[PDB]
RNA sequence: AGCUAAAUAUUGGCGAGAGACCGAUAGCGAACAAGUAGAGUGAUCGAAAGAUGAAAAGAACUUUGAAAAGAGAGUUAAAUA
RNA sequence: GCAGAUCUUGGUGGAAGUAGCAUUCAAAUGAGAACUUUGAAGACUGAAGUGGGGAAAGGUUCCAUGUGAACAGCAGUUGGACAUGGGUUAGUCGAUCCUAAGAGAUAGGGAAGCUCCGUAUGAAAGUUGCACGAUUUUUCGUGCCUAUCGAAAGGGAAUCCGGUUAAUAUUCCGGAACCAGAAGGUGGAAUCACGGCAACGUAAAUGAAGUUGGAGACGUCGGCGGGAGCCCUGGGAAGAGUUCUCUUUUCUUUUUAACAAACCACACCCUGAAAUCGGUUUAUCCGGAGCUAGGGUAUGGUGUUUGGAAGAGUUCAGCGGCUGAAUCCGGUGCGCUCUCGACGGCCCUUGAAAAUCCAACGGAAGGUUUUCACAUCUGGUCGUACUCCUCCAAGGUGCCUCUAGUUGAUAGAACAAUGUAGAUAAGGGAAGUCGGCAAAAU
RNA sequence: CCCACUGUCCCUAUCUACUAUCUA
RNA sequence: CAGAAGAAUCAUCGAAUCUUUGAACGCACUGCGCCUUUGGGUUCUACCAAAGGCAUGCCUGUUUGAGUGUCAUU
């Protein structure tokens, strides 16, 4: 036969570099990245980088050639090219002083549907439910950010609608399980169709954009997740029988009704069912309304927090009055005054908590993260030497690859953390 | 064909899965030749005393299809 | 050995452990090193005189 | 600067009907086998060769002979087919 | 309307049965044997074969079976004929790949035109030329470098042995290797490894862009050295001779492949400073640009010991496939053949190209690398029969002989004249003929 | 020109093979 | 001849198949490639196979560009 040329097969033929993937697809980096966001594509490092790089050694990212060949026949790529054509016709229309033809061009702007992207990425609904948490984390993060010249106002409006619809489903289906409070925000943990969903909702505050993050990347992730959430919410509402999408009360939204604007008209889940909580004007209503209604508790809130309040301040039906302010001039009776951590501690532990310990002005019991599981020996907040050394310095003496070395991190880090938090109880007892 | 002069490595290469067949040769010089067939190479071992030769017969694994003179 | 058979040899078996080893002779390497140092000194000497 | 049916031509192409034509050395080179067999490095050159009987009923069988065939025989209106 | 045209085509005569075209014996087969087959004898080519192979060319001529219609300057039981079947097996052999002189499409330009000139030419001459980037006003910016054909004799990754067919073998069978590429895995190694004054060594010991170096890759002749095979020959062994006697004698044979392991000698380094010149070639060459001498280093042409491997092959003995043995120790030479090394000339025109492989400088980058070891897998397409400018080539003294191959070329019988060729001849000796033309003389 | 030599010649004779001849 | 029993070496003919070539078109004249997709096997980063593709000139359009070509732009 013929002499096989070196490096014509194997890793050199299976893996493709980023630049060679660019020239193969005839794409630019911004468009190649954008299609890689929408599809499921990512770098893959081979075992032998030098062999896969045709004998070179420069640090170069690798992709599967089969992954790139799958992008050769992507209908979205032709939509990127159609947008380039439209953008140039819009430029010519305005540059020639034809305003009306520019408006017509803007109306027929080429848009693409992510139907087949979702199908080919997530074949089954449970697959989507697995990697749905990252989408929910971002849509809630961007539902509270101000509008920019990078991210539009329509995108922000869609993020609020999709987030509110999902919250309405969880409240309606009582699928919420745990709600945890942290400095980052509020960690929610729910279960849908058996799969576990965990996301984070930040506190509404007038933050500032860090100006170091690239919002072009945020644009494509937002576009992908919004399409993903829309189809997920459509199925979930069909499963419950609710017509999708739920209607939007314009007047209620204009009055900042929050979740109350969207009415879901039909086409230990009862921890707080026999309770009527009240919300003062110092508490995260966007979080307390979600958890309490999800577990059955009826909710009334201060008028300045949003219209559509079923309860008033003077209504005696109030069972508990959540108020984080250290002073309440017009104290009521039969509406025992507690702190917000009381509710979320009750959610985490699945039991009613000590209202006396969580009363206004009292000390605050430590917050327990339900996501943290009890370790082997980690502290939960709520003649031999010769044989030992011989059995401990023989693998580092005789064993071939010394894979026993992993103990130097597995046991070391766990022991150090265990020693610290075990001695912490000794220090706190001594202080007491 | 590597001539092998270490009995112990002849034993370990026999236990290794690459070994397929083994032959024992008795020449006129009262020497015993152990020929082991491997994937690519035929490893031979020449021993001169019968008692060590017999001891290495029973030291060879039973799975190996040893054969006598050809 | 043959040009094709040279590939099978190890890296240390084809090159001598020295600067320019395997491409320039040791005597040539010594002469090249000496000539470069002297030429550098002449450039340094000429620059000082010109300065 | 431009287009345009009919009357007109037609050794080719798809078919047809005829003739004071030739009748196998004739008529096409070729009635069969034909641009074939054959010749030449090649361009090219280029034949000869139609007829058993109505029906194959193409001669069973015997004998001589190594055989090819012969002689009796047989088929046919006739093997002077 | 044919007697003619050196008429055309066909058929057929005399000439005319005319001109003519190194074997022998016995046996077998056959209807039939001067021509077939076997055995014996006698001869012929005589290593430059009538030998054994290939290229080109032919196309089945190769093999087996059948026939004796057409071929057979004769015949056949016979042919290279006819009929029917069989026969060419490759990862390692060739092609395939590369280039040579040249050819040649493309760019352009001619030409009424069939077409011609033109081959990096005033071509926007890049198969995904290459790299960089948290994505760049989600409309791509920055930097770098800038045809094809033509060689079955040139260049080039890799296989040997034994056995096997009616016909095929580096191909098939048995055994034993090798090359290329591919990934992981296991063990080992470094955190971009050490040692030696040095030449350099080792199981490893990253190297981007960019920049070089080497192999490929290079005339011819002569002598010397080395090795292999062949030839010669001393024994040892075996068999077959010859043998009244002599002849420890005559003849014949006496194997180790690819590949894989360990070890085994001119260029350079270190000490050294030399002429009173030393070393030294078959051939006087070198030496303060550092001799002789001492110690090293590398290159291993080779050789040693094995493995392969005796289980194979060959030769003798037997037994009924099996069992025995041996297959040994030398010596060698201006020997022949082939190859390698070290020189010395002559060059002149100072002695192809490319594919391909390796190395150096360089310092981009950072569990990583790892040019160390081991296992695992695959190797497509085409030629392969046979016949024949070139290959292989014994001994002795132009002859003779061995190995090998034929005994065929239409045969028989008679030997007058004729013709050719070859001889001898008394006496004379060129008297022959235009003539010492040819012979003998020397 | 001399010497030697010989079938060139006086003067031809003999032998051998082949040819020539006949037979299939 | 044998053998078979809407037959047929039938006619007609509007549907199909149509090997290698040839204007002959991936490149060559036994071969050598590239691109897209699919498939296989003791068996998968390897190998193999299959299908559909890749000539030149020109025309209409499309997209992407180049120009120290002609300009506009507070």
């Amino acid at each position: 036969a013929r002499v096989k040329q070196k490096g014509k097969a194997g890793a050199a033929r299976i893996y493709i570099t980023r630049n060679q993937a660019l020239k193969k697809l005839q794409l630019t980096l911004a468009d190649f990245r954008r299609i890689c966001i929408l599809k499921g594509v990512y770098p893959r490092e081979p075992k032998n980088k030098k062999k896969a790089n045709k004998g070179s050694t420069a640090p170069v990212t690798f992709y599967y050639t089969k992954d790139i060949q799958y992008l050769l026949h992507e209908p979205i790529v032709q939509k990127f090219r159609e947008y380039k054509v439209f953008a140039r016709k819009l430029s010519k229309a305005l540059g020639k002083g034809e305003l009306e033809t520019a408006k017509r061009l803007e109306a027929r702007k080429p848009t693409y549907s992510l139907d087949h992207i979702i199908k080919e990425r997530y074949p089954t609904f449970h697959d989507a439910l697995k990697d749905i948490d990252d989408a929910l984390s971002m849509l809630f993060l961007f539902s509270t950010m101000p509008v920019t010249d990078k991210i539009g106002a329509a995108t922000v409006a869609n993020c609020e609608r999709l987030c509110a619809e999902f919250q309405h489903y969880v409240i309606r289906s009582n699928s919420l399980r745990k709600a945890f409070l942290s400095i980052k925000g509020i960690y929610y943990q729910a279960e849908i169709f058996g799969e576990q969903i965990t996301w984070i909702v930040p506190y509404k505050f007038a933050q500032s954009v860090p100006t170091d993050v690239d919002f072009r990347i945020m644009h494509t992730f937002l576009e992908f997740y919004q399409a993903l959430m829309g189809f997920v919410n459509f199925k979930l509402y069909n499963t419950l029988g609710l017509r999708y999408p739920p209607k939007i009360d314009v007047a209620k939204s204009e009055s900042a009704a929050g979740l109350a604007a969207y009415e879901l008209e039909e086409s230990n889940t009862s921890l707080f069912s026999n309770f009527t909580f009240f919300l003062s004007r110092e508490v995260p209503r966007f979080s307390l309304e979600f958890v309490i209604r999800a577990f059955g508790g009826k909710v009334g809130w201060d008028p300045i927090l949003g219209s559509g309040s079923p309860f008033s301040e003077s209504d005696p039906v109030i069972t508990h009055h959540i108020c984080d302010r250290p002073h309440i001039s017009q104290k009521y009776e039969g509406r025992i005054y507690i702190q917000p951590q009381w509710v979320y501690d009750s959610i985490n532990k699945g039991i009613l908590e000590r209202t006396d310990l969580y009363a206004c002005g009292a000390t605050l019991p430590p917050h327990l993260s339900p996501f943290v599981k009890v370790g082997e020996n980690d502290y939960d907040p709520e003649a031999e030497e010769k044989e030992e050394k011989e059995a401990k310095e023989l693998s580092k003496m005789m064993m071939s690859n010394k894979q026993r070395k992993l103990y130097s991190k597995l046991k070391n880090e766990n022991s150090k953390n265990e020693n610290y938090n075990n001695a912490l109880r000794n220090r706190k007892r001594d202080i007491e | 064909p590597r001539q092998i002069s270490d009995i112990k490595q002849f034993l370990e290469i026999a236990r290794r899965k690459d070994a397929t067949s083994a032959r024992i040769k008795k020449n006129t010089n009262k020497d015993v030749k152990f020929k082991l067939r491997c994937s690519k190479y035929l490893y031979t071992l020449v021993v001169a005393d019968a008692k060590k030769a017999e001891k290495l017969r029973q030291s060879l694994p039973p799975d190996l299809t040893v054969t006598e003179v050809g | 050995l043959r040009p094709r058979e040279f590939a099978r040899l190890s890296h240390n078996k084809k090159t001598v452990q020295r600067a320019y080893g395997g491409c320039l002779s040791a005597n040539a390497v010594k002469d090249r090193i000496v000539r470069a140092f002297l030429i550098e000194e002449q450039k340094i000497v000429k620059q000082k005189l010109k300065q």
